[PDB]
């Protein structure tokens, strides 16, 4: 009895971790994707910031 | 000893009853028993592989 709820647990828990490691999979793609985008917006704005600055001297 | 004789005919009749109509039944659910371990031991081994 014993090894048949092991067996059924064991089924279950392969159904789980078949999920779960596409879960993680994708959760840490999602962290790197955000981290990428996030480092191009602060360059972007750092870009943009470095511009304003040369405007105002320039004109100065 | 006559009596011998005849009861020895009547178990023969017995032991050919047995062997021709309940045997074949009792050997069918035991080997279905057997197998029905046997697969439930082969589920455990393919889930713990899996």
């Amino acid at each position: 009895e014993a090894m048949l709820a092991k067996t059924a647990a064991d089924n279950r828990k392969s159904a789980e971790q078949v999920a779960a490691a596409q879960a993680d999979y994708e959760k840490e793609m999602a962290e790197a994707r955000a981290q990428a985008s996030a480092l191009r917006d602060e360059a972007r704005a750092a870009g943009r910031s470095v511009v304003d600055e040369k405007r105002a001297q320039a004109s100065g | 000893m006559s009596i011998f004789i005849g009861q020895l005919i009547g178990f023969a009749v017995i032991a050919f009853i047995i062997v021709k109509w309940v045997v074949p039944p009792v050997r069918t659910l035991m080997r279905n028993q057997q197998e029905a371990v046997r697969a439930a031991l082969a589920e455990s081994a393919e889930a713990a592989k899996k």
